[PDB]
DNA sequence: TTAGACAAT
DNA sequence: TTGTCTAA
C-alpha cells in the first residue's frame, strides 16, 4: 500500500512535502501522512558553476605608402556615402600601417 | 529473432495510472469498478470509473471528465499475453486509469 | 588596447574638462638596458590586477542535510573550488597558487561569511505593479579557517599542486529556501590581491620603434601617476605621458598640461585621417589653460567672461 | 583529423559563448584566400587587359587622378574578392548553412563569401545575395549615424 | 517544371509582339492570373476577417452582463455582419450599389453597414432580440464585400475602373490607403531570448527567459513572458490594460490541472532526469504554492481570483474562482481551448527556459526571418473591430448608468430600444484609423508599435504602385533606434525578402519588400485529423510513455498544442512522411504547412522538437522538392534546414533535396524589372529600385 | 483523521464477471501492446509479431492497409500494471 | 554623499 | 544624454 516516489512528495497523496522544522517527523498537509525527518540523509543537490572552461591584413595592391615608400598597400573597401555615389575605399600599408582613405 | 501468433480473442482489463508514484508493494488493496446505467445512447461505452479502497485514501479513476488521459482515445492499448508453451499471443481490449485520491468538497 | 574615439572624446576634452574619463591609459618608455628589460618582464605581471573570477575554473556546491540531535538540525553545504592551473595564465603577478589560497583562506571566507549573514537576516508574490513603465480628439591553516566562524565545520585544501579548496558552511534549518551558489558567484567576482590602486591593466608588447630602436612602452590602462615613480631605475619617467588632463594637471603642471591637450586633440584627429595644423590645436591649449586651471568651453565657462551680450 | 572531426570542432568553435575560437577561424580562411585574391590580380591587371594605358580609357581615368582607383577596376575586371562583413566573413545561420545553397560548415570559400566573379562576366545568385549584405551594411551605418 | 505551379506562364524571352496586334485594346474577357496573385495577402485576408473571422470572433466576446437597480441584465451578440455598400435609405436612385469610383470622384469613404443582433436579457431569462446598427465600417476593394466582385474586364471598364484591377486598398475619405504588413513575432511558439535589460524587472531575475505571441484565431492577441531567476524558479509577466502582471510559475500549473504535484513536478523534468538543482527548482516553485495552503485547484483559483480582481475590472458579484479563469482564458496561452494544453503547453515553455538557462540550447535570434511573420490586412480589421464592439456594449453600461443618475422613470425596458440609439456610434473611431494610422487601443492589440499602420498607396507610375502591395515593414519605432542589428541583410531572408529592394535613407533595412515568389499563407483550415495521423506514425502522446527514455525523444508542437514525444530514430522517418504527404496533397495535410525537424546533436544548438505550424499568416515560397518532382511550399524556418540548389548543375545525390523553380526567384518584382542587375554593382540596384518609384 | 473511503456513485453501479483469466506464473509474460487508433484488432489474426527489432507485417484489413510497422521494446519499468480479477475474491 | 532640476543637440 | 547645480 505503498508507492515510490520523490523523497520530497508525499506517497499517498501526490503533495509536496514541506521543509524540515522542530519535529522529529514531517508531515504533508493535506492527508497528514508522517514521514521521518532522519529519511532526508539522501536529499543531495549538486550545483557547478563554469567561469572558464579547461596575420596579412586583406588583399594587397601595388600602390605607393606616403610615409615608407612600400610598393604595396592592403586594401578594404566599405561603401560609407549613400547609394547614390560612389564605394569608399581604405588603405592600409603593408610595413609601417599608414592608413588613409579614398572616396571612389 | 521469436515470433509470436497473434490470435486475437475479444472484458476490458483495466490498468491503473497512478498520480502518486509507483505501486511496486502490493497488498490488502480492494479494486471496484462502475459502469453508467442507460446503455442506449452510445455515452454508456466510455462511461466507466474504478475505485480504490485502501484504509488511507481511497483513489478514483474516470474517463470523461477533466483529466481523464487522452492516451486511450488518439491511441488502442492492448494487453499481449503469450501463452509460451503453445506460442500464442492472445490479445485483450484493455484501458488506462489515471487514479486521482479523493479529498472532499 | 582600446581608447575613446570619434566625437565624444572631443567632447570630453574639450565641451566639458572632463576630471574623470573612461578609459584613461599611461605610457612610459623603457630604459632599454639589460636591468631594466629584466626587471619590466615582472613590472608588467606586477601592475595588473586580477580579479578572483579570472584563475577560477568551476565552483561546485554540494548542499545536504543533517540532524545529528534531538534538536540540532544542520544544512551541510560542501563549497568546492577549483582553480585554473597556473599554466593557463603567465599574465598576473608571478600567482603561484599559493597567493590566491592565502587570498581564500585569510579574507575571502569572511567576506563568505558576511554575505552570508547579511542574506540569512531576512518575489514570490503576486504584485501586479500598477504601471507599465514604458486621448480623442475630433480633427480628422586548517585552524584559522575553522576558528573563522563556527559555521565552517570542516575544511580541505589542496597540498601537492595548490589546485582546490573545501568548506563546510554548516547553517543551521531556516524556513525560506537559501540560494548559497547565487552568493557564491557574485562573491567570487572580488580582486584577489595586489591590484594596483586605479591601474587595471598594462602591456609592454608594444615594441615600436622609428629607428629601430626597440623601444619598449608600458601602454598601460589606468590611472595612479606616483604609483609608477618608485620604477625609475627601470621605466624611462622622463618621456612620461598620459591621456589625462587633470593628472599631469595635478602632478607636473598647467604648462605640461598645456602640451597635452595639444597632443591628445591631435591624436583624436589623426585617426581619422584629418591633418589639424598645430597652430590652431596651440591656440586652443593657450585658451584653456589661460585661468591656470584646466576650464571648459561649455555654459560653464562663458561665467568667466565680461561681456553679457555674449553670454 | 578528417573532415568529419574538423567539422565537427569547427561547430564546437561555433554555437559557444566565447566566439574568440570562431573569430580566429575567420582570420584564417581570409588570409588564405586573400592569396588566391593576389595572383590572380598579378595574372590579369597590368598585362592581362585588352587595350592598356594610356591607350585604355579606364586606365587613363584611374590613375591620372581623375575618378576610380585600382581596386573599382579590379573588380570590374578581375575577382570582388572576399566579402567583409562588420570586418569578418558574412554570418552561418542557425545551423551552420552560410546561404541555403550551401551544406552545413561547408569548408569551400565560396561558402564563406569569396566572391572570384567579375562585373564584366557577372556573379552568381550566392554571391549576389552576399555582395547585397555588404552593400546594406555600409548603407545602414552611414543613415544611422 | 510541375504545371499548375502559378510560375509555369514565365516565358523563356520577351516578345514584343503584344503592342502590334489586332487584339490590343480588345479587353480580354477575364483578368491577368499574374497581377492577381501581388493582392492576395490583402484580399484574401479581408476575405477572412469579414465572414468567418467575425462569426469566430463574436463567438469569443463574453456575455456582457451588469448590475441594473437589483435586476442583472445580460447583453450577448448573436451574429454580426456587414453588408456591401449601397445607397442610404431615402435615396431615389436607379442602382442602389455604390462603386468605388464614386467615392473617389467624390471625395469620400467608400464603407459598408455594418449591423448586430444583440440578444438582451435580464435576471437570467431572454426578453428579447435587438438587430442594431453598430456604424460604418471601410470595404476593401475586389474583396468578397466590393461591389467590384466577380467582374470581367469589360464589365469592369464600363463601371470607370482599369482591367487588371487588383484590390487591396481603402478609400479612406477619398485617398486610397493600403494596410502594409508589419513584422510580428512567430504565433504560438516558444522564442527563447537572453536579453540583460529583463534583469531590473524584479528582485532575482536573470538574463534569460522565454516569450510568445499567442493568437486566438486571428482575432485576440496577448505576449506572454517566462522569466529564469537566480533560484531556480520561473516567473511569469503579462501585460493586461497596462498592468504588469507578476504571477510565478507553480501558481500557474496549479490553476489549471487538477493534477497532485507530483505529476506537476514529473512534467517538467522529462528531459533532464539526473538534474539535482532542477529538482530542487521545480520542488520549490510547488512549494510556493502550497505555503499559503493553497492545495488543491479550487484554492489556488480562490487565491489569485482574490488578490488579481481589482484590476482584473470584473463585477461586484463575481466569485473569486470566475475572476481567476478571466484571467487564464485571456490571458495566458489563449490560442489553445482546453485548460489541458495550457498546462502542457507551460511545461515546454519551462523546460526550453531550463535548456536555455544551463546552456544546453542557443538563444533564438527575435530579429531573424525563422522567428518572424506578417500582420497582415485581415488581423488589424478584425481584432480593432473585435476591440470596438466590446467598448460598444461598455459604452451601453455607462448610459445606462447616465440614465441612472438624474434618476428616470426607470421602469422595465419592454423593447425600450432608446439606450442603443443612445449609445455610441463606431463610425468615427474606426474611420480614425484609417484616415491616420494612429490606433488608440486599451489592449493594444499585442502588438508592439502604435502608428504608420496605413499608408497611402501612392499612384505616381505602376511601380510604386506594386510595391505597396510587397512591403513588409520591420516596425516603426525602429526607425527612432540607433541599431543596426535589426536592419542587418542575414541569410534567413534568401527568397523571403529581397535584398536589393530596400529604401536608402532612415528606412534603409526596415522597410523590406517580398520577392516574386514569396507568397503569405491566408487561407485557414482544420486541423482536427492531423493529431490522430501523428499518433498514428510512431507519435506516443504526452500521457503515455514513449518507449524509449526521455531526453531520447522529441517534442512535438503542432500548431501550439503539444502532441506527443516522438522516438529520436523515427523522426526522420516521420518528417519525410509529412513532407511527402504535404506535396501530394494527402490526408488532409494542408499544402502549406511546416515540417520542421530540429535535431539532436548534443552541441548547444537550437533547441530540438518535431515543431509543425498550419496557420495563416506566414510566409512561404515555393521550391521544387528534387525527389517527388512536385512543388513545395517551404517555408520560413524549413529552408534554414534544406539543402535547396539554383542550378541543374548544383544538383547532386543525397546532399541536395531541393531546387529553386528559376534562379533569379532571390530578387522582388520591383527588382525583376532592372536589365542585368547581376553586371552593376548592388547600391546601384539598390539606387535603382527607388528611382523608378520616382 | 477523517479519510473519504466513498462509497458515493449516482449513475454508476459493480459489475459481473468476465472470461479474461486469473493465472500469472512463470508461464505467461505479459506483453503491452500499443495498438493505433484505426488499427483494427482483427488485422494480424494469423500472423506472426516481433519479441525483438522490428518488422513490417501484413494484415487483411483490405489487403493494402497492410503495411504496418511492429517496435518490439525493452521493459520500461512502466507505470501501467494489468489487474487481473482473481476468482477467490468476488 | 547622493537624488531632483535645468539646458542642448 | 551629459554634466554640473541644488537640496536633503
Ligand atoms: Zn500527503
Ligand atoms: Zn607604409
Amino acid at each position: 500500500s505503498s508507492f515510490q516516489s520523490d523523497l520530497d512528495f508525499c506517497s499517498d497523496c501526490g503533495s509536496v512535502l514541506p521543509l524540515p522544522g522542530a519535529q522529529d517527523t514531517v508531515t504533508c498537509i493535506r492527508c497528514g501522512f508522517n514521514i521521518n525527518v532522519r529519511d532526508f540523509e539522501g536529499k543531495v543537490v549538486k550545483t557547478s558553476v563554469v567561469f572558464h572552461q579547461l596575420e596579412c591584413q586583406g588583399p594587397v595592391v601595388d600602390r605607393r605608402c606616403p610615409r615608407c615608400g612600400h610598393e604595396g598597400m592592403a586594401y578594404h573597401t566599405r561603401q560609407m556615402r549613400s547609394a547614390d555615389e560612389g564605394q569608399t575605399v581604405f588603405y592600409t600599408c603593408t610595413n609601417c600601417k599608414f592608413q588613409e582613405k579614398e572616396d571612389s | 529473432l521469436p515470433s509470436a501468433r497473434w490470435q486475437y480473442c475479444g472484458q476490458r482489463a483495466v490498468l491503473v495510472q497512478f498520480s502518486n508514484g509507483k505501486l511496486q508493494s502490493p497488498g490488502n488493496m480492494r479494486f471496484t469498478l462502475y459502469e453508467n446505467k442507460d446503455s442506449t445512447n452510445p455515452r454508456k461505452r466510455n462511461q466507466r470509473i474504478l475505485a480504490a479502497e485502501t484504509d488511507r485514501l481511497s483513489y478514483v479513476g474516470n474517463n470523461f471528465g477533466t483529466g481523464a488521459l487522452k492516451c486511450n482515445t488518439l491511441c488502442r492499448h492492448f494487453v499481449g499475453i503469450l501463452n509460451k508453451t503453445s506460442g500464442q499471443m492472445e490479445v485483450y481490449d484493455a484501458e488506462l486509469f489515471n487514479m486521482q485520491p479523493l479529498f472532499s468538497d | 588596447m582600446n581608447v575613446t574615439l570619434g566625437i565624444p572624446r572631443l567632447r570630453e576634452i574639450l565641451m566639458v574638462a572632463s576630471a574623470n574619463i573612461k578609459t584613461p591609459m599611461m605610457s612610459v618608455p623603457v630604459l632599454n638596458t639589460k636591468k631594466a628589460l629584466k626587471r619590466v618582464k615582472s613590472l608588467k605581471k606586477q601592475l595588473t590586477r586580477v580579479c578572483l573570477g579570472e584563475v577560477l575554473q568551476k565552483i561546485d556546491v554540494q548542499e545536504s542535510f543533517c540532524m545529528e540531535e534531538k534538536q540540532n538540525k544542520f544544512q551541510v553545504y560542501q563549497l568546492r573550488f577549483q582553480f585554473l592551473p597556473h599554466a593557463y595564465y603567465q599574465q598576473e603577478k608571478c600567482l603561484r597558487p599559493e597567493d590566491i589560497l592565502r587570498f581564500m583562506e585569510t579574507r575571502f571566507f569572511k567576506l563568505l561569511m558576511e554575505s552570508i549573514k547579511k542574506k540569512n537576516n531576512k518575489r514570490n508574490v503576486n504584485t501586479r505593479r500598477a504601471t507599465q513603465r514604458d486621448e480623442e480628439g475630433h480633427i480628422v591553516r586548517v585552524q584559522a579557517v575553522r576558528e573563522i566562524h563556527p559555521f565552517i565545520d570542516d575544511y580541505q585544501y589542496d597540498t601537492e599542486e595548490s589546485l582546490w579548496c573545501q568548506v563546510t558552511v554548516k547553517l543551521p534549518l531556516m524556513k525560506i529556501n537559501f540560494d548559497m551558489s547565487s552568493l557564491v558567484v557574485s562573491l567570487a567576482h572580488g580582486a584577489v590581491i595586489y591590484a594596483t590602486k586605479g591601474i587595471t591593466r598594462c602591456l609592454l608588447n608594444e615594441t615600436t620603434n622609428n629607428k629601430n630602436e626597440k623601444e619598449l612602452v608600458l601602454n598601460t590602462e589606468g590611472i595612479n601617476l606616483p604609483e609608477l615613480f618608485k620604477y625609475a631605475e627601470v621605466l624611462d619617467l622622463r618621456r612620461l605621458y598620459s591621456n589625462d588632463i587633470h593628472a599631469i594637471a595635478n602632478t607636473y603642471g598647467i604648462e605640461a598640461a598645456l602640451r597635452v591637450i595639444e597632443k591628445e586633440i591631435k591624436d583624436v584627429f589623426a585617426v581619422y585621417g584629418i591633418a589639424v595644423d598645430p597652430r590652431h590645436l596651440s591656440l586652443v591649449a593657450d585658451y584653456m589653460c589661460f585661468e591656470g586651471v584646466y576650464k571648459p568651453l561649455n555654459r560653464f565657462g562663458i561665467r568667466s567672461n565680461s561681456s553679457p551680450l555674449q553670454q | 583529423a578528417s573532415y568529419d572531426e574538423v567539422r565537427g570542432k569547427w561547430q564546437d568553435a561555433h554555437l559557444g559563448k566565447d566566439q574568440r575560437d570562431f573569430n580566429m577561424i575567420d582570420l584564417k580562411f581570409k588570409e588564405e584566400v586573400n592569396h588566391y585574391s593576389n595572383e590572380i590580380n598579378k595574372a590579369c591587371m597590368p598585362f592581362g587587359l585588352h587595350r592598356q594605358f594610356p591607350e585604355n580609357s579606364l586606365q587613363m581615368m584611374v590613375q591620372s587622378g581623375a575618378k576610380g582607383s585600382t581596386v573599382n577596376t579590379m573588380q570590374i575586371s578581375c575577382l570582388l574578392g572576399q566579402i567583409e562583413l562588420e570586418g569578418r566573413r558574412p554570418p552561418l545561420m542557425a545551423s551552420g548553412k552560410s546561404l541555403p545553397c550551401f551544406e552545413p560548415y561547408e569548408f569551400t570559400p565560396r561558402a564563406g563569401g569569396f566572391v572570384t566573379g567579375r562585373f564584366l562576366t557577372g556573379i552568381k545568385p550566392p554571391e549576389f545575395f552576399f555582395h547585397c549584405m555588404a552593400g546594406r551594411e555600409g548603407l545602414v551605418d552611414t543613415a544611422v549615424k | 517544371m510541375d504545371p499548375g505551379s502559378r510560375w509555369r506562364n514565365l516565358p523563356s524571352g520577351p516578345s514584343l509582339k503584344h503592342l502590334t496586334d489586332p487584339s490590343y485594346g480588345i479587353p480580354r474577357e477575364q483578368q491577368k492570373a499574374a497581377l492577381q496573385e501581388l493582392t492576395r495577402a490583402h484580399v484574401e485576408s479581408f476575405n477572412y476577417a469579414v465572414h468567418e473571422g467575425l462569426g469566430l470572433a463574436v463567438q469569443a466576446i463574453p456575455p456582457f452582463e451588469f448590475a441594473f437597480k437589483d435586476e442583472r441584465i445580460s447583453f450577448t451578440i448573436l451574429d454580426a455582419v456587414i453588408s456591401p455598400p449601397t445607397v442610404p435609405k431615402g435615396t431615389i436612385c436607379k442602382e442602389a450599389n455604390v462603386y468605388p469610383a464614386e467615392c473617389r470622384g467624390r471625395r469620400s469613404t467608400y464603407r459598408g453597414k455594418l449591423t448586430a443582433d444583440i440578444n438582451w436579457a435580464v435576471n437570467g431569462i431572454s426578453k428579447g432580440i435587438i438587430k442594431q446598427f453598430l456604424g460604418y465600417v471601410p470595404i476593401m476593394v475586389k474583396s468578397k464585400l466590393c461591389n467590384l466582385r466577380n467582374l470581367p474586364p469589360q464589365a469592369l471598364i464600363e463601371h470607370h475602373e482599369e482591367a487588371e484591377e487588383m484590390g487591396g486598398y481603402f478609400i479612406i475619405n477619398g485617398i486610397e490607403k493600403v494596410i502594409r504588413m508589419l513584422i510580428m513575432p512567430r504565433r504560438n511558439f516558444p522564442i527563447a531570448m537572453i536579453r540583460p535589460k529583463w534583469k531590473t524587472r524584479g528582485p532575482g531575475y536573470t538574463q534569460y527567459g522565454v516569450s510568445m505571441h499567442c493568437v486566438r484565431e486571428e482575432h485576440s492577441a496577448v505576449n506572454m513572458n517566462l522569466h529564469y531567476l537566480e533560484n531556480g524558479t520561473v516567473m511569469l509577466n503579462f501585460i493586461y490594460r497596462k498592468e504588469l502582471f507578476f504571477l510565478p510559475l507553480g501558481f500557474a500549473l496549479k490553476a489549471l490541472v487538477s493534477f497532485s504535484d507530483y505529476q506537476i513536478f514529473q512534467e517538467l523534468i522529462k528531459g533532464k532526469e539526473d538534474d539535482s538543482f532542477l529538482r530542487n527548482s521545480v520542488s520549490q516553485m510547488l512549494r510556493i504554492v502550497m505555503e499559503e495552503g493553497c492545495s488543491t485547484q479550487k484554492q489556488v483559483l480562490n487565491y489569485l481570483g482574490e488578490c488579481f480582481r481589482v484590476k482584473l475590472n470584473v463585477p461586484d458579484w463575481y466569485p473569486n474562482e470566475q475572476a481567476a479563469e478571466f484571467l487564464f482564458n485571456q490571458c495566458i496561452c489563449i490560442h489553445l481551448k482546453s485548460n489541458t494544453e495550457k498546462f502542457y503547453m507551460l511545461c515546454l515553455m519551462t523546460r526550453k527556459l531550463f535548456a536555455l538557462a544551463k546552456g544546453e540550447c542557443m538563444e533564438d535570434n527575435p530579429d531573424s526571418l525563422v522567428n518572424q511573420e506578417v500582420l497582415t490586412p485581415g488581423q488589424l480589421f478584425l481584432m480593432f473591430l473585435k476591440e470596438k464592439l466590446e467598448g460598444w456594449l461598455v459604452s451601453i453600461k455607462i448610459a445606462f448608468d447616465k440614465k441612472a443618475q438624474k434618476t428616470s422613470v426607470s421602469m422595465n425596458t419592454d423593447n425600450l430600444m432608446r439606450i442603443f440609439t443612445m449609445g455610441i456610434d463606431l463610425t468615427k473611431p474606426f474611420e480614425y484609423l484609417f484616415a491616420t494610422g494612429n490606433l488608440r487601443s486599451k489592449t493594444g492589440l499585442g502588438l508592439l508599435q502604435d502608428s504608420g499602420l496605413c499608408v497611402v498607396a501612392d499612384k505616381l507610375n505602376f511601380i510604386r504602385y506594386l510595391s505597396h502591395f510587397r512591403c513588409v515593414h520591420r516596425g516603426a519605432d525602429f526607425a527612432k533606434m540607433r541599431t543596426t542589428t535589426v536592419r542587418r541583410l542575414l541569410p534567413e531572408s534568401w527568397g523571403f525578402l529581397c535584398p536589393v529592394h530596400t529604401p536608402d535613407g532612415e528606412p534603409c533595412g526596415l522597410m523590406n519588400h517580398l520577392t516574386a515568389v514569396c507568397e503569405v499563407v491566408t487561407q485557414f483550415v482544420y486541423t482536427a485529423s492531423i493529431p490522430a495521423l501523428l499518433c498514428n506514425l510512431g507519435v506516443t502522446p504526452i500521457d503515455g510513455a514513449p518507449h524509449r527514455s526521455y531526453s531520447e525523444c522529441y517534442p512535438v508542437l503542432l500548431d501550439g498544442v503539444m502532441v506527443g514525444w516522438v522516438d529520436k530514430d523515427l523522426a526522420p522517418g516521420i518528417a519525410d512522411s509529412l513532407r511527402h504527404f504535404k506535396v501530394l496533397r494527402e490526408k488532409r495535410i494542408p499544402p502549406w504547412m511546416e515540417v520542421v525537424l530540429i535535431p539532436m546533436t548534443g552541441k548547444p544548438s537550437l533547441y530540438p522538437g518535431l515543431f509543425l505550424f498550419t496557420t495563416p499568416c506566414r510566409l512561404v515560397r515555393p521550391v521544387q522538392n528534387l525527389a517527388l518532382g512536385k512543388e513545395e511550399l517551404i517555408g520560413t524556418m524549413e529552408q534554414i534546414f534544406m539543402n535547396v540548389a539554383i542550378f541543374e548543375d548544383e544538383v547532386f545525390a543525397g546532399v541536395t533535396t531541393h531546387q529553386e523553380l528559376f534562379p533569379h526567384s532571390l530578387l522582388s518584382v520591383i527588382a525583376n524589372f532592372i536589365p542585368f542587375s547581376d553586371h552593376n554593382q548592388s547600391p546601384r540596384n539598390m539606387y535603382q529600385c527607388q528611382m523608378g518609384k520616382q | 483523521s477523517c479519510p473519504p473511503n466513498f462509497t458515493a456513485k449516482p449513475p454508476a453501479s459493480e459489475s459481473p464477471r468476465f472470461s479474461l483469466e486469473a493465472l500469472t506464473g512463470p508461464d505467461t509474460e505479459l506483453w503491452l501492446i500499443q495498438a493505433p487508433a484505426d488499427f483494427a484488432p482483427e488485422c494480424f489474426n494469423g500472423r506472426h509479431v516481433p519479441l525483438s527489432g522490428s518488422q513490417i507485417v501484413k494484415g487483411k484489413l483490405a489487403g493494402k492497409r497492410h503495411r504496418y510497422r511492429v517496435l518490439s521494446s525493452c521493459p520500461q519499468a512502466g507505470e501501467a500494471t494489468l489487474l487481473a480479477p482473481s476468482t477467490e475474491a468476488g
